[PDB]
């Protein structure tokens, strides 16, 4: 029964570390999302194939 | 020649064989290096690129560092591994992420030259200020005097 | 990041929120109590741009935002926006998790009950703080000022509370509370400057006027003589630079606004003014209390940084006070930053460890526990 209480509380605790790393991952997602914004400001203008049909004809 | 390590290690052999397949136009066959640096533009294009001719002449001067006018395998394969990083890609950013936050065991938001030199001397490698400085401003392309996370990734990227 | 589970202290007013940890000397960061929202249609795509902005984000991007304050006259009316302000306060700038720290919040003694109850619920339910306490602004000011006895005249952005305290105890029958505050002085300054050809009616304009007030306005020691000169000569005008390069000068309006604290009728308020209410807080206390409160007029809160205010408050009450007796004002460079400072002191006292509400008692009682445990 000590084990039953242990598994109750430790199930709780592993679910809790679950939610904690879940918040870590959610904030990785959101902060890295605003960081996608930050670095996109810098890198999007070149995601393009340019100066191909300029001369070939 | 040491940069050839980044030229061939991160790349593969059959990548060089496909280079040969795309290159066999100027060398029509049974020849040993008749290639010139003018049509370097052509030979890079047939590799599937969207480049500018200023970078053609740049690579032409980014090669001929020996003054030859013809291109060597190490620095060419490297300028690819420097631009066309069609390598074994060198790393993962979970591996590199743990690398950062272990170097930056402090998670400063940046591996300063502090943890940089820490691990460079933990290497056993004799590491001077120029060593940490080259490594930093290769990471810290921002030249803020400290390698940040992605600075450290790009820094340790394409590395053995 | 701390080596102890030190309480977090957040002095959340109707102006700015000052926050840091208990045991320190100063807040780590200060934030406008603001949540901002765009009043325009986006045209470019992939521009980022938030649905809502918080604190300093809301102020920095204010050019196209309407800015709302969740706290009015000392009370939270919008707790969803306070959850955002606290999230920002704790995780973005202090970079702490209240889940591992007790949190101390502040309010006036007659602040309507919903304020302390909702503050308690937000910290226990959205931040899951291990403990809470809602503290009295006068108490916090008295600790910061080194006193147990005196009148705390707290004339800040929200309300003027004005509560007499003797030997650390409330004398509640003598609280000369007044619905006159720094926010009304700001509104008055927007209107009086409009009369000078510089209209201030939008959010951006309101934030500018508050900045003008803080840097250019004063109350002086003698209003009538100050106006006799200010109304007659440009020598008392002072300029201010607006963000777009406009320059505004203010003459007698520079003090006529602030003067509303002594003459509330200027904005249509029925009141004797802050100095008469200070006087009555002393007078309404027992005769063997009065002598100690006269010797200890404690100044705190906002507006305390107007030139001439400490000198004037002592003059105005000593003029109403009886002769022979000495009447004195306490107005340290810690004025207005006294509530936060007191929070740090109070949170850290060993005797205060019996005052904190834990996240135990909270679950059995709910947020209403604040009315059983704090004050």
């Amino acid at each position: 029964r000590q084990l039953h209480a242990r598994v109750d509380k430790v199930d709780e605790e592993r679910y809790d570390i679950e939610a904690k790393v879940t918040k870590n991952i959610t904030e990785i997602a959101d902060l890295t999302q605003k960081i996608f914004d930050l670095r996109g400001k810098f890198k999007r203008p070149t995601l393009r194939r340019v100066r191909i049909s300029a001369d070939a004809m | 020649d040491d940069i050839y390590k980044a030229a061939v290690e991160q790349l593969t052999e059959e990548q060089k064989n496909e280079f040969k397949a795309a290159f066999d136009i100027f060398v029509l066959g049974a020849e040993d290096g008749c290639i010139s640096t003018k049509e370097l533009g052509k030979v890079m294009r047939m590799l599937g690129q969207n480049p500018t001719p200023e970078e053609l002449q740049e690579m032409i001067d980014e090669v001929d560092e020996d003054g030859s006018g013809t291109v060597d395998f190490d620095e060419f394969l490297v300028m690819m591994v420097r631009c066309m990083k069609d390598d074994s890609k060198g790393k993962s950013e979970e591996e590199l992420s743990d690398l950062f936050r272990m170097f930056d065991k402090n998670a400063d938001g940046y591996i300063d030259l502090d943890e940089l030199k820490i691990m460079l001397q933990a290497t056993g490698e004799t590491i001077t200020e120029d060593d940490i400085e080259e490594l930093m401003k290769d990471g810290d392309k921002n030249n803020d005097g400290r390698i940040d996370y992605d600075e450290f990734l790009e820094f340790m990227k394409g590395v053995e | 990041d701390e080596d102890e589970t030190t309480a977090l202290v957040c002095d959340n007013g109707s102006g700015l929120v000052k926050a840091g940890f208990a045991g320190d000397d100063a807040p780590r960061a200060v934030f406008p109590s603001i949540v901002g929202r765009p009043r325009h249609q986006g045209v470019m795509v992939g521009m980022g741009q938030k649905d809502s902005y918080v604190g300093d984000e809301a102020q920095s991007k204010r050019g196209i935002l309407t800015l709302k304050y969740p706290i009015e006259h000392g009370i939270i009316t919008n707790w969803d926006d306070m959850e955002k302000i606290w999230h920002h306060t704790f995780y973005n700038e202090l970079r702490v998790a209240p889940e591992e720290h007790p949190t101390l919040l502040t309010e006036a003694p007659l602040n309507p009950k919903a304020n302390r109850e909702k503050m308690t619920q937000i910290m226990f339910e959205t931040f899951n703080v291990p403990a809470m306490y809602v503290a009295i602004q006068a108490v916090l000011s008295l600790y910061a000022s080194g006193r147990t006895t005196g009148i705390v005249l707290d004339s800040g952005d929200g309300v003027t509370h004005n509560v007499p305290i003797y030997e650390g105890y409330a004398l509640p029958h003598a609280i000369m509370r007044l619905d006159l505050a720094g926010r009304d002085l700001t509104d008055y300054l927007m209107k009086i400057l409009t009369e000078r050809g510089y209209s201030f009616v939008t959010t951006a304009e309101r934030e500018i006027v508050r900045d003008i007030k803080e840097k250019l306005c004063y109350v002086a020691l003698d209003f009538e003589n100050e106006m006799a000169t200010a109304a007659s000569s440009s020598s008392l005008e002072k300029s201010y630079e607006l963000p777009d390069g406009q320059v505004i000068t203010i003459g007698n309006e520079r003090f006529r606004c602030p003067e509303t604290l002594f003459q509330p009728s200027f904005i249509g308020m029925e009141s004797a003014g802050i100095h008469e209410t200070t006087y009555n807080s002393i007078m309404k206390c027992d005769i063997d209390i009065r002598k100690d409160l006269y010797a200890n007029n404690v100044m705190s809160g906002g507006t305390t940084m107007y030139p001439g205010i400490a000198d004037r408050m002592q003059k105005e009450i000593t003029a109403l006070a009886p002769s022979t007796m000495k009447i004195k004002i306490i107005a340290p460079p810690e004025r207005k930053y006294s509530v936060w400072i007191g929070g740090s002191i109070l949170a850290s006292l060993s005797t205060f460890q019996q005052m904190w509400i834990t996240k135990q008692e909270y679950d059995e009682a709910g947020p209403s526990i604040v009315h059983r445990k704090c004050f």
